[PDB]
């Protein structure tokens, strides 16, 4: 195969050659071991059987050297399979946090999930279970043919004729079944994605009665997945028939040329009898290739998914760094433009944030507020224009410095499955417990510790599913505040919290003792308390901006926003 | 396994047939070599040509017959499995449609996908090839070895040596990797969970920790370290079994035990013919079952995991056996035993009455809404809609009676129309636009490229406020007697929130409504405001009455102004 030699490490290319040399050597030893029965039995049946010892000794030397070769190529294939497994997986794990957000379409996300889901033993045992026996079965009929040229040239050519039939059948079997095998993979992938939606969206589906398989989209996907599954089973009938014809055609050719030589005296009777066993050894790779041929197309799709992930467009980056790690940077946008596909979110927003102060952003739903925060935090990047941290373009900044210079509170607080403390410690794992306790206290997560039975060991579910809407929001705020980065971004921290908890969190977002440049995306007039500056964003541009009192006195769009 | 045998009851007769058919097929596949042996004996004897032709052509045809029968049986037997997997995936999706939602939350979407797809797919070997291989590995070696035993015992007892070494290799491989086989599906679920959260929680990982510090990668390394420890001794034994059972190993050890007998006056070279022709044939039968023992183990465990879900408590619809009235009577609920979440709540919702359920975060208000929808079953007391117990209503009757918005704007992978029309998929575009216009999201959908067919896949096409307005659009189109709003318009700005609430008031002026909202100033006009604090009804009354009472609601209201 051609894609596996690309995914293989540059370190292991020495080991790849040792694999290739030994797998060829095993094929030659297996063919020579098969063909060594011809002179062995020819001498065994003769009037002097003692001459059989020479070929038996050669047979023992050839077969024991097979075991050493096949054991060594198995160890090498095991290493190369796991070296490819570790290498490809770590490259997908390193690349995916750098991939552009636009790459995560519903199809690509399924591809990434499937590619990551190939970490199981099936991909690890690629070389041992597929390529070693595929190469062995593809070349052993050819090797047995070449080994028979020493016995009789016309017979060796007959076997090579049967080899050409084999490779023809192998090429055609893949050709016929490829159209149906693609559809089987597409339908099976969609079925997986719909099971995940089915389990994640159980609440909404059940209320809408789209949960039973007769009416559910997962139930339809199971029907299409079954239709394509059965079609593939039928469309693989030509492949099995064609291999069976190839195995029979080669049997007639090899057996015919053996009897044509035997009657004419060019081959003795014992050589013909030995050739029956060599024919059987020669015919086994025909059936084995039929068993391995279906696996070749699945693995080709699997490596195509992994290669799709690795070829994904990473985000631009440089190697710059901020002047100071912990000092408050100045954030500014300079004709930043952005667009999700054809839809345009920002049309040249331009603003400047003084370092250490707190600023607020407000505007109608879908205006672009979370887009502005994502550009600040580096999740997105502009189609054109620049976002500067302390005068340093985000695009030219090192990934590690860019990641460490921002902590954000997301609109839809996602917590990873695991305990409550683990999600808090994600902000800064090295932090001592005194900083962790201070982070929780500021976020009113201490109230969860009192009320909840397991305290900080509370096992959150998938996402923040096993916590309240406000409880997961508070855990997210504690995670964000724990990170010591000098910029803090708040995206609807007031959405899911009662009036008492909202006031405590709003007070604590500004009462944090570290110096940071704060951007607040709030909802209420009271949620923007202690805000030095406010930016009104509407239709993708900052239409109005100023202080709370100044904008209220002006009676502009800001005042009309609260009037409903 | 009772949990597996109970599941594979429907395929009793397809499996018994496959066992018998493989018994005949292997005998048919061994028949040519018995003929080719007879062809060989007569060649030394120089018999008449037509006799040799008859043995030659019958042997070649029986090879064709055996390949056709073995091929045809694998076509049928694969199709039988594909039909059982389709049915069994149907049974699972029907079961999970009935379980309480506690099953889903404590389990995760990764474990369900393993259940529906990977566990059913794991049964493929157990149905399609386990009993064929088991019968083939029994009769073809037994037939071959017994025939070879009659031919010559000396070379026959030497054939035991590859066989016994193979048995020890497979027994040692099985006991060694058995523990790893049990731990394997749990590891796959955990990494399935970590892979899912890694893709879904990408904005978090991109900022808090990055690639190296990610808990996905730390688990990824641990999984690969589990795989290496599992697969090194396993693959290390697999190739040892391949080497021992190969035709070349049988052919070499036959010649080693025969050639010294041929050279001495102890065995004729003609009696070697059965062994060289048949003795090398039965290795691939033993090698099939040896590689299949792990497939059976994953199959039996997958069957046990599937049947364990198929006997789960089902949220049954019992046969015990005012319009729009919902009554909660002494209702108590616990997500897990030992912690009370709801404590003896008693509340009555009547037609044409807007009820506001407010209180501290984590007080249980969304849990009450979940009990009205019957995602979970109350641990005490009863819930009755229009005077009929919810546990007696069927899901179609229940969900035709109540409509829901659930605070988590989940959207299904499909068009916006396939999300707005989720309740009534047959509903026309004229209703879908009318629902969206009333939910105040039609302006957004018009500006999309595909219009009302634009796809809403993973993390696409909508923001948080816009995702909710789709969900309210869905609830409007369902058009049920009762409506339950769990923090609807939480992300909606005041200009849009007023328009949406005005639409809901217009649509539900004679419908039971249960508004849940933390913003107390948006529920100033509920005819009754229920205060839920720590899972109990601490006070009930109008807005003005609760302010005068000076209790929990007065504190929350005063604390709202900051
Ligand atoms: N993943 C996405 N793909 C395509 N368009 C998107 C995506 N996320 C948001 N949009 C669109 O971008 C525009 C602004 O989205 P954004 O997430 O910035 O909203 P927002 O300002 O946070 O609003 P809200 O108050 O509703 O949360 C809207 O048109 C929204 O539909
Ligand atoms: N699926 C769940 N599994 C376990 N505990 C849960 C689950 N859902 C909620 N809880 C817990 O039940 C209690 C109340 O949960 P619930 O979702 O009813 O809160 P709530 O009052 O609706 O919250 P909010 O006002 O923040 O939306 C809290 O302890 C919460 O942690
Ligand atoms: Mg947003
Ligand atoms: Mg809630």
């Amino acid at each position: 195969i051609r894609t596996l030699l690309r995914l293989v490490p540059a370190e292991k290319r020495g080991a790849v050659a040792g694999y290739a040399v030994l797998t060829l050597l095993s094929v030659l030893l297996r063919a020579v071991g098969a063909v060594l029965l011809i002179p062995l039995l020819a001498a065994l049946f003769s009037d002097t059987p003692s001459d059989a010892w020479l070929w038996l000794g050669w047979l023992t030397a050839v077969t024991l050297a097979g075991w050493v070769t096949d054991t060594n190529t198995a160890r090498l294939g095991f290493d190369l399979g796991f070296a490819v497994l570790s290498r490809t997986q770590h490259d997908m794990a390193d690349r995916l946090p750098n991939v552009a957000m636009s790459w995560f379409t519903p199809d690509n996300t399924a591809t990434a999930r499937q590619a990551i889901a190939a970490t199981g033993p099936e991909l690890a045992g690629l070389v041992v279970n597929l390529l070693t026996p595929l190469i062995g079965a593809a070349l052993l009929p050819a090797a047995i043919g070449v080994a028979l040229l020493f016995v009789s040239v016309p017979l060796g050519l007959a076997a090579l004729a049967g080899v050409a039939v084999l490779f023809g059948a192998l090429a055609l079997s893949g050709r016929l079944s490829r159209a149906a095998d693609k559809v089987a993979g597409e339908t099976n992938s969609a079925f997986t994605e719909r099971i995940i939606e089915f389990a994640r969206t159980q609440q909404a589906l059940r209320a809408a009665r789209r949960v039973e398989p007769a009416r559910s989209q997962v139930g339809s996907a199971l029907a299409a997945q079954h239709g394509a599954g059965l079609r593939l089973l039928t469309m693989q009938i030509p492949g099995q028939v064609l291999f069976s014809l190839a195995g029979q055609v080669a049997l007639i050719g090899f057996a015919g040329m053996a009897v044509w030589l035997t009657v004419r005296g060019q081959l003795g009777v014992p050589e013909a009898i030995a050739l029956i066993v060599v024919l059987v050894r020669y015919l086994e790779p025909f059936a084995a290739i039929a068993d391995l041929a279906p696996a070749l197309e699945t693995t080709r799709a699997t490596l195509n998914r992994i290669q799709a992930v690795l070829d994904a467009p990473t985000l631009p980056a440089g190697r710059r760094r901020l002047d100071r790690t912990g000092a408050a940077p100045s954030i500014e946008f300079d004709d930043v433009r952005f667009s999700y596909g054809d839809e345009v979110v920002l049309d040249g927003v331009s603003f400047t944030l003084r370092p250490g102060n707190t600023t607020a952003i407000v505007g109608p739903s879908g205006s672009g507020k979370t887009t502005i925060l994502s550009l600040i935090a580096g999740l997105q990047q502009p189609a054109s224009g620049r976002v500067l941290l302390d005068g340093v373009d985000v695009t030219t900044l090192d990934p590690e410095a860019r990641r460490a210079a921002v902590s954000v509170v997301f609109q839809h607080p996602y917590l990873f499955d695991g305990t409550l403390r683990d999600n808090v410690l994600v902000g800064d794992p090295e932090a001592d417990p005194d900083d962790v306790t201070a982070a929780m206290r500021l976020a009113r997560v201490d109230e969860l510790l009192d009320r909840l039975p397991d305290g900080d060991a509370t096992v959150v579910g998938e996402g923040g599913t096993a916590l309240s809407g406000g409880e997961r929001q508070r855990v997210s705020i504690a995670r964000a505040l724990l990170k010591p980065a000098p910029v803090l971004l708040v995206d609807e921290a007031t959405s899911a919290l009662d009036n008492a908890n909202e006031a405590a969190v709003v007070d604590a977002l500004t009462a944090d003792p570290r110096p940071r440049t704060r951007v607040i995306v709030a909802h209420r007039l009271a949620s923007i308390r202690h805000a030095d500056r406010v930016l009104f964003v509407e239709a993708g541009r900052v239409v109005e901006d100023g202080a709370i009192d100044e904008l209220l006195a002006a009676g502009g769009r800001f005042a009309q926003f609260w009037a409903q | 396994a009772e949990a597996g045998s109970r599941l594979l009851a429907p395929l009793k007769k397809p499996l018994i047939v496959s066992g018998v058919l493989q018994a005949l097929i292997t005998l048919i596949e061994l028949a040519p070599f018995v003929l080719l042996v007879e062809l060989a004996r007569l060649l030394l004897g120089g018999a008449e040509a037509e006799r040799l032709w008859t043995l030659g052509l019958t042997a070649v045809s029986l090879i064709g017959l055996g390949a056709v029968l073995a091929a045809a049986m694998t076509l049928w037997l694969a199709r039988v499995d594909a039909r059982f997997a389709h049915e069994l995936r149907g049974r699972l999706l029907t079961k999970l449609s009935r379980l309480p939602l506690g099953w889903f939350t404590r389990r995760g979407s990764a474990s369900t996908k393993q259940l529906v797809q990977d566990d059913t797919l794991a049964l493929a070997y157990l149905i399609t090839a386990a009993i064929p291989d088991a019968v083939a590995a029994v009769v073809a070696p037994v037939a071959v070895l017994v025939y070879l035993f009659v031919a010559d015992w000396r070379v026959a007892l030497v054939l035991f040596i590859p066989v016994l070494v193979y048995l020890v290799l497979m027994s040692v491989m099985t006991i060694q990797s058995g523990s790893k086989i049990a731990q394997a599906p749990r590891w796959a679920e955990r990494m399935g969970g970590e892979a899912g959260a890694f893709l879904e929680g990408q904005p978090v990982i991109r900022i808090f920790g990055g690639a190296a510090a990610s808990r996905f990668r730390r688990r990824l390394d641990d999984y690969i370290d589990f795989l290496v420890s599992w697969q090194r001794p396993f693959v290390g034994k697999k190739t040892l079994m391949d080497l021992v059972t190969r035709p070349a190993t049988f052919l070499w050890i036959i010649l080693v035990a025969g050639v010294p007998l041929v050279v001495t006056g102890r065995m004729d070279p003609v009696n070697l013919l059965p062994f060289l022709l048949l003795g090398t044939t039965f290795g691939a039968r033993l090698l099939g079952i040896g590689y299949g023992l792990s497939g059976i183990q994953t199959g039996m465990l997958a069957a046990r995991r599937i049947q364990t879900v198929l006997d789960e408590p089902e949220l049954v619809v019992r046969d015990r056996t005012r319009p729009g009235t919902v009554e909660l009577d002494r209702v108590s609920f616990e997500y897990r035993p030992g912690v009370p979440v709801i404590r003896d709540v008693t509340l009555t919702l009547r037609p044409g009455t807007v009820t506001a359920l407010v209180g501290p975060s984590g007080s249980g208000k969304s849990t009450l809404a979940a009990l009205v929808a019957r995602f979970h079953d109350v641990t005490q007391g009863a819930i009755r809609v229009d005077g009929r117990d919810i546990r007696t209503l069927t899901a179609d009757e229940l969900y035709r009676r109540v409509g829901f918005v659930l605070q988590d704007a989940q959207l299904v992978h499909g068009s916006v129309a396939e999300n707005i029309a989720l309740a009534e998929p047959d509903a026309g575009l004229e209703r879908i636009r009318t629902a969206a216009r009333d939910a105040q999201i039609h302006d957004r959908i018009t500006r999309m490229p595909d219009g009302y067919d634009s796809v809403l896949g993973a993390g696409s096409a909508l923001s948080g406020g816009e995702r909710q307005r789709v969900t309210i659009a869905r609830a409007i189109l369902a058009d049920t007697p009762v409506l339950v709003l769990d923090e609807a318009t939480a992300f909606a700005d005041p200009e849009s929130e007023y328009l949406v609430q005005q639409a809901i008031n217009r649509l539900t002026r004679d419908r039971t409504v249960l508004v849940i909202a933390h913003r107390l100033h948006t529920i100033t006009h509920a005819d009754q405001i229920v205060v839920l604090d720590d899972g109990r009804i601490v006070e009930v009354g109008t807005h003005d009455e609760l302010l005068a009472a000076g209790g929990r609601y007065r504190g929350l209201w005063d604390s709202g102004r900051y």
